[PDB]
RNA sequence: UCGAUGCAACGCGAAGAACCUUACCUGGUCUUGACAUAUCUAGAAUCCUGCAGAGAUGCGGGAGUGCCUUCGGGAAUUAGAAUACAGGUGCUGCAUGGCUGUCGUCAGCUCGUGUCGUGAGAUGUUGGGUUAAGUCCCGCAACGAGCGCAACCCUUGUCCUUAGUUACCAGGGAACUCUAAGGAUACUGCCAGUGACAAACUGGAGGAAGGCGGGGACGACGUCAAGUCAUCAUGGCCCUUACGACCAGGGCUACACACGUGCUACAAUGGUAGGUACAGAGGGCAGCUACACAGCGAUGUGAUGCGAAUCUCAAAAAGCCUAUCGUAGUCCGGAUUGGAGUCUGCAACUCGACUCCAUGAAGUAGGAAUCGCUAGUAAUCGCGGAUCAGAAUGCCGCGGUGAAU
């Protein structure tokens, strides 16, 4: 993908890591039951109002080496092409054609 | 675009994986990518000592890199001052020490990709095609193959129509799994595009 | 004290010896051990497309088996922990100590 | 539409901007591009000017429209 | 005590061949009241009956696995395994009914872009 | 095919009256692959038309009425230099009663009674005596090769 | 938004568009720039803040003074000072590499030497058989070889051995199933015939399996200037306060219409209400949740076990027994609409999925035409997974029942 694109996607992963804490404990905040109902109001308010790529929802997961969206897998972290490429060298450990 | 990975469909049945550590589900995916990412760098780095099987396996935290190359000499440097500024690079752009022990190619006319690079090298050099072609069979006919195939494929002689040529000696008996035929593919940045050099070396069983 | 071991790899010809080693250096050195029980191994399956645009219905399949297995000392001895820790396999298997 | 423990949702830029237009009581069209905010009784007779995608169209916010999203009255296609 | 092994397309029986009334009992129930097929029923029973002795032997069935036919066609290779045992007079008979076969048909998988084992999807020339 | 003759599979027999005829109809009127249901039809049918006319055992009964619908001659279509002749040729026994078979279930899919198991029993009643579809059927096919009649190549 | 366009485009790229993705439109903005190297000015980075604004952004206040070498100072680091430049999913798949489709898993496609022909070429590779096969045998101016076929690989079918937990239960046991490693077997091996004294075929025994036991992967030389410059890489062309870059909203979800793939139906081989059974495979800390309570329900709260052969998803459904419906646009069908909710998420209007109540549309078997399937197959029934915060009727798998010819 475009070199943009990726930086974007850094840029906005680094509030998510910059937010995560805050948003841990507002949200264990907001769920409590024992806190009071003007306090949970409150801190809804201001999980409503952090800054927008603060969510881990905006983040889109994308190829490492080409940064492609499309055609991604979580337990090698790259697109289905350069996924292909690898374990048809053998640099990926364990994988291999499959037949049953 | 319709012949399978020489060295993935025989990954199980003859050849090793040349990447050997265990990860779980969730780590694997960084640990894969740092791998790829040294990979590349270390591609990018000894472009010059022709390395062609650079194997990575970590154990614990601590990875033993293995390169494998035909001019070790060079690639370790003067009592070997090179190889810990490798090292070190490695250690840095990976967790913790990354002992990387150099292995030697006692015949570098039978890997592959010292080959295809070699005739990469020399249609960068605005060498004729045929001839570096016919040169990379006799030597490694001569070097003891019992069979080479070399394809290239591309704008070979700046031919505006792009072609396909190819020689083959010897067996390569690619459909065979147990056939053990080294297989590479390159390519070569001419003045007039990329020229693709693939090269099968069949060595037994 | 009777510890148990267990050995988490991809490569099912590596976990046979490295628990053959494991049992041999437990039972040389005057101690009872089970054999080693494999436990059932996790097969992951991959659809990766092949072509780099189109006709989805071209695609290499993939698997990484995920092999198990586990090992008791049933009597452990100190001539046999010593041998034990000393006993550092690594580079491809996982080896996890219950010690207990 | 919305869970009913976690409350109404009103984006806290336009809320500030109906602070301050009802203690003022003013008929000026607020200018908003926040179409995902739900009409509340609390504006209730004034005017907001709603962006949909290419003009900010006025809407006039009545008794009956509370609870509805302001987006719901500016619509965004052209069928002809 | 003759011991059988009987397998079908994913199920695994295990009986035991024990001289007495004829009663049998799988899963520590009665035949019957485990199987609601009359079909799985009889053939649980042929084997016993094809050489005319189904009130002869008490059998104990233990099944896993599979579908209420596929259990029923493992205990009949049980059986059959079992009734090997006490005496190879009687194999010809097995054999020749064709119960000593283990049947190795197996669900076929799924391959790729076909919509079953086998079916493929609607094909159109334009 | 095109090459060989393949080995036919073997059917085992219904359980209730042990005939691979019975069986095999229960698969011609099983569909979905379910044979439970396709069973309880058949001796729905069975049990009515046996009790209905007081017959201890009724597969005989039903080989009668199989006889009685099954054809002896069938049109089969021939080419000879582009001509296509309807000739009337035998049916080979085994194809005699899956025709038989089919004519019957296909006949008592189309009635008017209550249930499929009624319907099938009044057909094989019918057929008994020599109406129904299935009989009109096989006149019809009857009627067909003697309308030819007239090649025998 | 862009690409894919006869088979071989049309549930295709996309293994999952509310924002993001996003490539498009409207508006608000930036110009060595979101990103790399050359550089010199201050500072450890880094954290917490206020206001204005839709946000990008703009203007301000506090704490901290790194580390190794030490007065040259260095791996990182924030704001520019400028030239190189960066950046471009902008164009050319008819300049290309890599990758893929397709004829086609069809049995072919060639070469060396020899010989024949002025020659292009031929022969081999043709012929008699035989085979799934240029498979094999025998002939034969051919003699040989290579890539293809087959075999070697994976899975399933029987048995043996090592092992027995978190697995198993015949009498604590080390039997059994199972699990997962290593092997045994199967070779036309034996018998009878047919066959050129052949290859081979036909039938039979034994065996779990008989002739390729079943399924897969493996796709020859080449053909379509086939597809992809939007994975990537790259020759050339083109834009550099813009075709580059950032943000908010909208669109990719519009519908006189047409077609391609499907799902659900049109019911009685069925619907509904009660009981009562029988799986496999896969997933689970980026979580699955025992149990209890509350709720008609989706779900909510407390709490328990489990990185799992231990705990859980999870109950399998079709099936069987009883009752009822009794052929009706219905106790069929469940679209569409009205109302009220639960979750996920900053956010469910455009434009989410489920839950509940109400409504109850077409549809009674479908024209010309046309498609898949040869056995655990078709047909039918459920169950998992990838992508994924949420969002499958698609895709990829799993088992159940199970034909006709």
């Amino acid at each position: 993908a475009k070199k943009s694109m990726i930086n974007r996607e850094l840029k906005r992963e680094k509030e998510v890591a910059k937010y995560a804490d805050k948003r841990t404990k507002l949200k264990e905040t907001i769920s409590d039951m024992n806190a009071s109902d003007e306090v949970r109001m409150d801190a809804m308010l201001e999980l409503q109002a952090l800054p927008r790529n603060s969510s881990p929802v905006r983040l889109r997961n994308r190829c490492a080496i080409t940064g492609r969206p499309h055609g991604y897998f979580r337990k090698f972290g790259l697109s289905r092409n350069m996924l292909r490429e690898r374990v048809m060298q053998g640099d990926v450990p364990g994988v291999r054609k499959a037949s049953w | 675009g319709q012949k399978v990975h020489p060295i993935g469909i025989r990954l199980g049945v003859v050849k090793k994986h040349n990447a050997n550590w265990y990860a779980s589900p969730k780590q694997y995916s960084e640990y894969l990518i740092n791998d790829i990412q040294v990979r590349e760098y270390l591609r990018k780095k000894l472009d010059s000592a022709m390395i062609s099987n650079i194997m990575i396996e970590r154990p614990t935290g601590a990875a033993k890199i293995t390169i494998a190359t035909a001019r070790p000499g060079i690639v370790i440097g003067k009592k070997g001052e090179d190889i810990e500024r490798l090292q070190k690079e490695l250690t840095k752009m990976m967790g913790v020490p990354a002992q990387v022990n150099i292995e030697e190619i006692t015949s570098p006319d039978l890997d592959a990709r010292l080959v295809a690079d070699g005739i990469g090298s020399q249609l960068e050099r605005r060498v004729m095609f045929r001839r570096a072609m016919k040169r990379a069979v006799q030597n490694s006919m001569r070097s003891g193959a019992k069979g080479i195939k070399v394809e290239l494929s591309g704008r070979l002689g700046g031919a505006e129509i792009a072609r396909t040529e190819w020689y083959r000696e010897g067996r390569v008996p690619l459909h065979t799994l147990r056939a053990d035929i080294d297989y590479a593919s390159v390519r070569a940045e001419t003045t007039y595009g990329t020229i693709g050099v693939k090269v099968w070396i069949f060595r037994g069983e | 004290q009777r510890i148990r071991i267990r050995l988490k790899s991809f490569d099912h010809r590596l976990i046979d010896q490295s628990a053959q080693e494991i049992v041999d250096t437990a039972k040389r050195t005057g101690a009872q051990v089970c054999g080693p029980v494999p436990l059932p191994t996790r097969i992951e399956r991959f659809n990766v497309l092949t072509s780099p645009h189109v006709n989805k219905d071209a695609r290499d399949q993939y698997e990484i088996r995920t092999h198990k297995r586990m090992v008791d000392i049933v009597q452990p001895t100190d001539k046999t922990v010593d041998a034990l820790m000393k006993l550092d396999l690594a580079a491809g298997v996982d080896v996890q100590i219950a010690l207990g | 539409p919305r869970s009913l423990k976690k409350g109404p949702f009103i984006d806290a830029h336009l809320f500030a901007k109906v602070e301050n237009a009802l203690e003022t009581n003013s008929r000026k069209p607020i200018k908003t591009w926040s179409r995902r905010s739900m009409i509340l009784p609390q504006m209730v007779g004034l005017t907001l000017s709603v962006h949909n995608g290419r003009t900010h169209v006025p809407v006039i916010v009545s008794e009956q429209m509370v609870g509805h999203k302001l987006g719901e009255f500016a619509p965004t296609r052209t069928y002809r | 005590r003759n011991y059988g092994t009987g397998r079908r397309k994913t199920s695994t029986a295990r009986v035991f061949l024990a001289k007495g009334t004829g009663s049998i009992v799988v899963n520590g129930k009665p035949l019957d009241e485990y199987f609601s097929r009359e079909t799985s029923r009889m053939v649980v029973r042929q084997p016993l009956e094809l050489l005319d002795s189904p009130t002869a032997y008490d059998l104990y069935i233990t099944v896993k696995g599979g579908g209420i036919s596929g259990q029923a066609g493992a205990i009949r290779h049980g059986i059959t395994r079992a009734l090997i045992e006490l005496d190879d007079t009687n194999k010809p008979a097995l054999k020749a009914a064709g119960f000593v076969t283990r049947d190795s048909r197996q669900v076929e998988r799924k391959k790729l872009g076909l919509r079953k084992a086998r079916k493929r999807p609607q094909f159109s020339k334009r | 095919p095109r090459r060989r003759v393949v080995a036919t599979r073997e059917i085992l027999p219904d359980p209730k009256f042990g005939s691979q005829t019975i069986a095999k109809f229960i698969n011609h009127v099983m569909s979905h692959g379910k044979k439970s249901t396709a069973e309880r039809i058949v001796y729905g049918a069975l049990e009515t038309v046996a009790q209905k006319r007081n017959i201890e055992d009724p597969v005989a009964f039903f080989e009668d009425v199989l006889e009685n619908v099954r054809p002896m001659v069938e049109v089969k279509a021939r080419r000879v230099g582009g001509a296509t002749y309807q000739v009337p040729m035998e049916v080979r026994p085994s194809r005699r009663t899956a025709l038989a078979m089919r004519w019957l279930a296909e006949a008592a899919a189309k009635r008017s009674e209550k249930s499929m198991a009624l319907r099938l029993a009044g057909e094989l009643s019918d057929a008994s005596e020599g109406k129904g579809n299935a009989m009109k059927k096989r006149d019809e096919v009857h009627r067909m090769a003697d309308a030819n009649k007239a090649f025998s190549h």
